[PDB]
């Protein structure tokens, strides 16, 4: 769900 | 307590701008 | 759902008695509860994912923001007659001062 | 937050996000009290009934955020943990009494318009403000509904 860091 | 500049937001207290609902907080303190 | 951006909600502190009487859990002095009573007709509550976040107040004397609580537990989220319980930061302040100056910058 | 509204930019510069390294997921909220310390709930790190027991290397701290999902380049700062401190008398067995924990950031974080520490109360501020009826404010990227 979260954008890659 | 807290740090020397603690709790004074760069984008609000420091420019003397108030956020949209802080008045509700201050009005509750009798 | 889960929000797109950070959410905010302003909640009133509730009297200790009203807090003990809404749950079967043993309340201590290191906790305080907050939220609207069913008759107040306003809602709001922290929920899953909000744990550990700050419960803050703005002092009218110096215009600064103080962290009074830490989102702890609740039974459900925004359930009528239920309240959110927060860690009472000031009562645990000596513990906070001590690990800081005994352990660092 | 159930029944809340979207925060304005910079409205809560001390809000920190506890992020798990893998699976990359949001664990909890936290707050910045100085350039090197973050305050959070002990249950975010240790909660045996649910087999939860995180160490420094399992987490990442994301400071200066607005968007839950996005990697906000040039705005947010991500820091690693050096040490985690849980209150010695934290009661997980019964009622989450003394639910508090401090996390030491590996390197001090620089303040900006979006990152700034909150104040910890003193006895007199606590006394005048922690009163029934007085409103406080809570912030988070958590659930919008219980259901
Ligand atoms: N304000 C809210 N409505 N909720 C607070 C944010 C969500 N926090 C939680 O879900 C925490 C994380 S750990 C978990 C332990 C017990 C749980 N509460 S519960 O309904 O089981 C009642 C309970 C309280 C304390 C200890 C044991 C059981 C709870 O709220 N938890």
């Amino acid at each position: 769900d979260f954008e890659e860091i | 307590s807290g740090e020397a500049d603690c709790g004074l937001r760069p984008l609000f207290e420091k420019k003397s701008l108030e956020d949209k609902t802080e008045r509700e907080l201050l009005e509750s303190y009798i | 759902g889960q929000p797109s951006v950070l959410q905010v909600v302003n909640l009133p502190i509730v009297e200790r008695p009203v807090c003990k009487d809404s749950t079967r859990i043993r309340i201590t002095d290191n906790m305080f509860c907050a939220g609207y009573k069913p008759d107040e007709g306003k809602r709001g509550d922290a929920c899953e994912g909000d744990s550990g976040g700050p419960f803050v107040m703005k002092s009218p004397f110096n215009n600064r923001w103080y962290q009074m609580g830490i989102v702890s537990w609740g039974e459900g989220c925004d359930r009528d007659g239920k309240y959110g319980f927060y860690t009472h930061v000031f009562r645990l302040k000596k513990w906070i001062q001590k690990v800081i100056d005994q352990f660092g910058e | 937050i159930v029944e809340g509204s979207d925060a304005e930019i910079g409205m809560s510069p001390w809000q920190v996000m506890l992020f798990r390294k893998s699976p990359q997921e949001l664990l909890c909220g936290a707050s910045l009290i100085s350039d090197r310390w973050v305050l959070t709930a002990a249950h975010c790190l240790l909660y045996p009934p649910w087999d939860k027991n995180f160490t420094e290397n399992d987490l990442l701290v994301r400071i200066g955020k607005h968007s839950r999902t996005r990697y906000e380049r040039n705005i947010e700062k991500i820091s690693m943990l050096e040490k985690i401190y849980i209150h010695p008398r934290y009661n997980w067995r019964e009622n989450l009494d003394r639910d508090i924990a401090l996390m030491k950031l590996k390197k001090p974080v620089a303040f900006s318009d979006y990152i700034h520490p909150v104040c910890l109360p003193d006895r007199e501020t606590a006394a005048s403000l922690l009163q029934a009826g007085y409103k406080g404010r809570v912030t988070g990227w958590g659930n919008l509904k219980e259901t």
